[PDB]
């Protein structure tokens, strides 16, 4: 089973890498300045983005010196020191990215189910959670600090700069870690991100469906009330405006203002309802015509907002997914392949050769995100 | 197409210094691990020496750790070997190996190789002398000649028969060591229809001394 | 470190034949190499790691082996493999060879064709007196020379040199040069070139006298 | 043997 693999396919590997370090460099370096241009005065989601396209810049900065690493053929020429500070600090800059990916699809779920939370004591909260992103990445890159070290490896004839485990238990220690960035690098995000989604699309769609529902229940009322003249009738008609006026109202932003104009108007034309005088009521109703009318405009900016948003949360869930799912497989079934689970050499080897395309991937999730999440 | 070409052999004097050049072509030389591995004259492989592609990892062998030094120059696609403290012990031809795949420990690329010859002797020009039989041997079989080239220095001569058209079998012996100098032989069999009606001429190129000999063989 | 005992050294082997040559190290050794060198030509790979063959290699040659005994094996010999074969052990640097085995194409017994030689007259007008005698195109290698001086045995000045296998046909030839002062040739009249070997019982000999 | 050489 064992042969020597096809090692010419590590040929264009430095070359991608240096594209997605020129594109994604660029790229953060254009947000992060845009921040230090805009500053943006106490907000919570500008702090965020600030922080991510901080530590994808940092990951981008990094990636010239494993592109010059594939070029000798995992031939590091650069020390120890250096495999330590800039292994433990690419895997620190992933974390720190992947975290605050997650953090900011939570700070979007509480930003749109609960439009409560907008207070100016939420960036101070950042200031607490921001170093918590880091501390929680920095104890999640310490496996990456311990072990990371440069080893000789002669039936390469290379000094490698690879995770230095025990060599006793090496493979326990492999699969062990390759199951902690497993767990602590996808699983855990992928639930978040994941219920985030399904909550901003749930909410959001029965949202709008039920604002559908009452608008037309509004034009169905006004369209009664214009064409019925009883005494028991267009007051009833009115409550059913009423009602579904009250319903509709929950749609936070001018639009409050049209909403409760609406529902003042109803309530004095249901307070000439029950004095009598129905020719003045349907008077009022015609200037609810005027109105509503008058105020279609904003309810498609509803729907185009919907749109776009949707749009914005699938992107970001399938931007994650695509992109971050096959290092974690290529590294679960490694893992199992640490453990003896997987004991079929091409197999592996076909491990071994996707791997790094999947880094790369990764990679590409950390240079597009800064154009989905700030453009 | 993967092409190695060695140059800077050559005669030094004990004690002295060389610089063993390896031009590579046909990849990307920058990717993987080079090899010097050495044949003494009349005997088999010695591997010398083993640089990484990035010169982080290097590792002599015993007999040259010490005095030989093995660098890398990948702008240029160049591999060097700087040779001090030669001896006869050094006298050897030098090729440098790679095995195209990460710096593995084996070698499916070599080069032409370069000799290397250690000696405090004097580079001298062969001395050619023509043998042809005594006297006819008129029994009308077939005639062998030869050329003796005797008394030169460094190791490596060629010679070239230029006689009849085909129906020759020329026959180069191997050169020993007399006198402290090299010495050799060289045969040829023609038929007997054209020596020495035509004209059969041996010609003896010693480029360590940049000379070259044309004997044309008369009957004694 | 390791050291490499390649057995036999010197073999021979007709074309449809299988070939095996063993490989035994000093210590253990993780990873076997074979190489294949011609005569006058660089070395070219024949196995890698132990048992697999290297590309353009035929399938004929086979690696086989493991802990401190390794062997080279040429399934149906053909006239293309005779040459010398290497093996180069990896378990820790440094690398080491072994002596080689030379693999000559085994062929029909062939008696030698002696021609003697005279002096030159370059040379002797030098000063020098040298007797050349050639013996081409004969098999086994093993072959014996006298030189005689007016039926003295003289061999204070001989050198012979061996070819390789020729391979036009799987011959031998070698050369025998008897070297020494213009004076003493000239005070002597007759020399004989006597060879013995394998395809004669009584000894093959090429003599010449001055007064011819 | 195996290894593991990627940087994450």
């Amino acid at each position: 089973c064992s042969q020597k693999p096809s090692d010419k396919h590590l040929d264009a590997i430095p070359i991608l890498y240096y594209i997605i370090f020129v594109i994604g460099f660029l790229v953060n370096i254009v947000v992060v300045t845009l921040f230090c241009c805009q500053k943006g005065p106490k907000k919570v989601s500008s702090i965020y983005i600030f922080n991510l396209a901080v530590a994808d810049l940092l990951l981008l900065a990094t990636l010239p010196l494993w592109a010059t690493y594939y070029s000798y053929r995992y031939d590091w020429l650069f020390g120890p020191v250096m495999c330590k500070v800039f292994g433990s600090f690419l895997t620190l800059n992933m974390f720190a990215s992947i975290f605050f990916i997650t953090c900011m699809s939570v700070d979007r779920y509480q930003s749109v189910i609960y439009p409560f939370l907008s207070q100016r004591r939420n960036p101070w909260q950042a200031s607490y959670i921001v170093p918590l992103v880091w501390c929680m990445a920095c104890l999640s890159s310490l496996p990456t600090f311990y072990f990371r070290d440069v080893r000789t490896i002669e039936y390469l004839g290379v000094n490698a700069c690879i995770m230095a485990f025990p060599p006793e238990k090496y493979a326990q220690w492999s699969a062990g870690i390759a199951l902690m960035k497993n767990i602590l690098g996808f699983i855990i995000p992928l639930i978040f991100i994941a219920t985030c989604y399904f909550g901003i699309r749930k909410h959001l769609l029965k949202t709008n469906a039920d604002l559908e529902d009452n608008w037309e229940t509004l034009n169905d009322n006004l369209k009664v009330i214009e064409k019925a003249d009883n005494a028991a009738q267009v007051k009833d008609a009115l409550t059913k405006m009423r009602a579904a006026a009250l319903d509709a109202q929950k749609a936070t932003p001018d639009f409050r203002h049209g909403f409760d104009i609406l529902v003042g108007q109803i309530d004095d034309a249901l307070k000439l309802a029950n004095e009598g005088k129905v020719k003045e009521a349907q008077a009022a109703a015609e200037q609810l015509k005027t109105t509503r009318n008058a105020y279609i405009q904003k309810y498609l900016k509803n729907r185009i907002t919907r749109d776009q948003v949707l749009k914005m949360a699938a992107a970001v869930v399938l931007a994650f997914i695509i992109c971050w799912l096959p290092f974690h497989v290529l590294t679960f079934l490694d893992a199992l392949a640490w453990m003896g689970v997987i004991n079929s050499c091409e197999v592996i080897a076909v491990i071994d050769l996707a791997l790094p395309f999947a880094i790369l991937l990764g990679f590409t999730n950390s240079c597009v995100n800064p154009f989905l999440y700030c453009f | 197409d993967v092409q190695l070409v060695e140059s800077g052999g050559g005669l030094v004097q004990p004690g002295g210094s060389r610089k063993l050049s390896c031009a590579a072509s046909g990849f990307t030389f920058s990717g993987f691990g080079m090899h010097w591995v050495r044949q003494a004259p009349e005997k088999g492989l010695e591997w010398v020496a083993y640089i990484s592609s990035g010169s982080s990892l290097i590792y002599y062998a015993d007999t040259v750790k010490g005095r030989f030094t093995i660098s890398r120059d990948n702008p240029k696609n160049t591999l060097f070997l700087q040779m001090t403290s030669l001896r006869s012990e050094d006298t050897a031809m030098y090729f440098c190996a790679t095995s195209l795949y990460y710096g593995t420990p084996w070698f499916a690329y070599w080069g032409q190789g370069t000799l290397v010859t250690v000696s405090a002797a004097k580079t001298t020009p062969p001395s050619v002398y023509p043998l042809a039989p005594g006297c006819g041997d008129t029994t009308g079989s077939s005639v062998t000649l030869g050329c003796l080239v005797k008394g030169y220095f460094p190791e490596s001569v060629t010679v070239t028969w230029n006689s009849g058209s085909l129906s020759s079998s020329v026959h180069t012996f191997p050169a020993l060591l007399q006198s402290g100098l090299y010495t050799m032989s060289s045969s040829v069999t023609v038929p007997s229809s054209t020596w020495p009606s035509q004209t059969v001429t041996c010609s003896v190129a010693h480029p360590a001394s940049s000379t070259t000999v044309d004997k044309k063989l008369e009957p004694s | 470190d390791i050291v490499l005992t390649q057995s036999p050294a010197i073999m021979s082997a007709s074309p449809g034949e299988k070939v095996t040559m063993t490989c035994s190290a000093s210590s253990s050794v993780t990873y076997m190499y074979w190489y294949q060198q011609k005569p006058g030509s660089s070395p070219r790979l024949l196995i890698y790691d132990t048992s697999n063959l290297a590309s353009g290699v035929p399938v004929r040659f086979s690696g086989s082996g493991s802990g401190t005994s390794y062997s080279l094996t040429i399934s149906r010999m053909e006239a293309e493999d005779a040459a010398t074969f290497y093996c180069q052990q990896w378990s820790s640097y440094p690398l080491t060879f072994g002596a080689g085995t030379k693999l000559e194409l085994k062929r029909a017994d062939a008696a030698p064709t002696v021609s003697i030689f005279p002096p030159s007259s370059e040379q002797l007008t030098s000063g020098g007196a040298s007797v050349v005698c050639f013996l081409n195109n004969f098999y086994p290698k093993d072959i014996n020379v006298k030189w005689k001086i007016d039926g003295s045995e003289r061999q204070n000045g001989v050198l012979n040199s061996w070819t390789d296998q020729d391979s036009k046909d799987s011959t031998y030839s070698m050369s025998s040069t008897l070297t020494l002062t213009k004076d003493e040739y000239e005070r002597h009249n007759s020399y004989t070139c006597e060879a013995t070997h394998k395809t004669s019982t009584s000894p093959i000999v090429k003599s010449f006298n001055r007064n011819e | 043997g195996r290894v593991y050489i990627h940087p994450i």
